[PDB]
């Protein structure tokens, strides 16, 4: 406080207000069925569908999360690429809540 | 305040770039089921009110200039922003098709002080890629 | 769907149920006063007693990043260092949402 | 099941790294005002009803010895687990009083396999350190 606050003239950060939805961890491999289409994507989309009248943006991508880490799995005669896992990766420097039925 | 104003004339654009199909010279193999995540993508932010221009096997040159163009539009009567990315990556960059673009050049344009008629406003980017090589056997 | 899902034997990535609260932005400084601390721990220890009963932890965090980014602005008498901002990053890896009260 | 199960006999532990000093060898400069936000932490977490357990100016081996340590408890009476690193960094580095560290060898302790008794809960990383040196003069 004192010289690092209650400024005259207001300025906000230029990276504020953006969300990144990655689909994996930092440094992973990411999956697609070349059928259904990518997990991340496939369960966003069934997220949304559910909860965009119903939750805030973080908890719909929390419950993607979940879907995708826990549901789906690799399958690969190549062993080195089956059984494998995913865990998508919220990146949020929002300031605010984002509610779509707003 | 605690939520941002979602009650503009529009919610906003929903730009996705579906890459399919890759350049002989980068060995990248095609993404099959890419369609089927562009076609659900479509419908889904189309029912949450989004204006959806769909791209498709864009070089790394046309996912730049396009990006550029957006971003250089009057967003004022627009709530949001939504960029889905679909493509093969790596950490930071994701694939034109004829080869790699710093995901930070795209998102630049955007910035609060280069993107006016977007400040205070939520940008999103999902991105469908790899970000690297590591694997997760999982535990349990 | 088909192979990649409805697993006889459960997994979760070894990377689930992560959660990073960094004070800045990828690529960036992050700042502190001499006598008060840290922008992002003093926005973080405040969002936390004011909320830590009413809210979900994505939701106090939100507020710790709109605190740190409108409220705060560096001084210094070298001009490089001075009216320089701070957004907060979330990197969310959970699975479920977090109620401290719970 | 949308929540974590917060309700186990004990919320869990709450290490905070704090590192005020440095070697001269690296020319680091003190780092006033992180004892405030120390107190502050302690505090606040035992408030929320975590065991607080406050460490001053760790060398990088020390940083990762006690992590090690740490993770190599029985956690199964916990609901989570909360680190806090009060340091100079840089991006995706944390720095001992004797120089930086991998933030990664830290995490990969209480990754999900390596450990057991705190697979399924959240375990909580908050970093109060520079991720590079980018300057944001922000906008309006
Ligand atoms: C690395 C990337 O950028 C892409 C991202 C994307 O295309 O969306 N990720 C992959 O290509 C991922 C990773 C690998 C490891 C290296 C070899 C290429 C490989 N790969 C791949 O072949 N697919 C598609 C196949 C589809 C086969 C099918 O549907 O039968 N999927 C798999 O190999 C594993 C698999 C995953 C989910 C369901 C079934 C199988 C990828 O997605 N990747
Ligand atoms: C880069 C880091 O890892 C640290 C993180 C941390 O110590 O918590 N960040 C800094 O050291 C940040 C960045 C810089 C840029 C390079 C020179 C060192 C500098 N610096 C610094 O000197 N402080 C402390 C001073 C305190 C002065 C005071 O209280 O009067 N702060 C400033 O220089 C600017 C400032 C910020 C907030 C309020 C007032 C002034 C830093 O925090 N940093």
């Amino acid at each position: 406080s004192g010289v690092d606050d209650d400024m005259a003239c207001h300025k906000i950060p230029v990276d504020a207000d953006f969300l990144y939805a990655y689909s994996t961890a930092p440094g992973y491999y990411s999956w697609r069925n070349s059928k259904d289409g990518s997990w991340f994507i496939q369960s966003l989309c069934a997220m949304l569908k559910q909860y965009a009248d119903k939750l805030e943006f973080m908890h719909i991508l929390t419950r993607v999360n979940r879907k995708v880490a826990t549901e789906f799995e690799s399958f690969s005669f190549d062993a080195t690429f089956h059984a494998k896992k995913q865990i998508p990766c919220i990146v949020s420097m929002l300031t605010k809540e984002l509610y779509f039925y707003h | 305040d605690n939520s941002y104003k979602m009650d503009y004339p529009e919610m906003g654009l929903c730009i996705i770039i579906n890459n399919k199909n890759f350049h002989k010279s980068t060995g990248m193999t095609s993404r099959s089921g890419t369609d089927v995540d562009a076609a659900n993508l479509r419908e889904t932010f189309r029912n949450l009110k989004y204006e959806v221009r769909n791209k498709n096997d864009l070089t790394r040159e046309e996912i730049v200039e396009l990006m550029r163009d957006v971003s250089k539009e009057d967003h004022s009567k627009r709530s949001s922003f939504v960029c889905v990315l679909l493509s093969h990556g790596e950490e930071g960059i994701i694939f034109g098709t004829n080869g790699p673009v710093d995901l930070k050049k795209i998102t630049n344009f955007f910035r609060g002080d280069r993107c006016r008629s977007l400040t205070g406003k939520p940008k999103l980017f999902i991105i469908q890629a790899c970000r690297g090589t590591e694997l997760d056997c999982g535990i349990e």
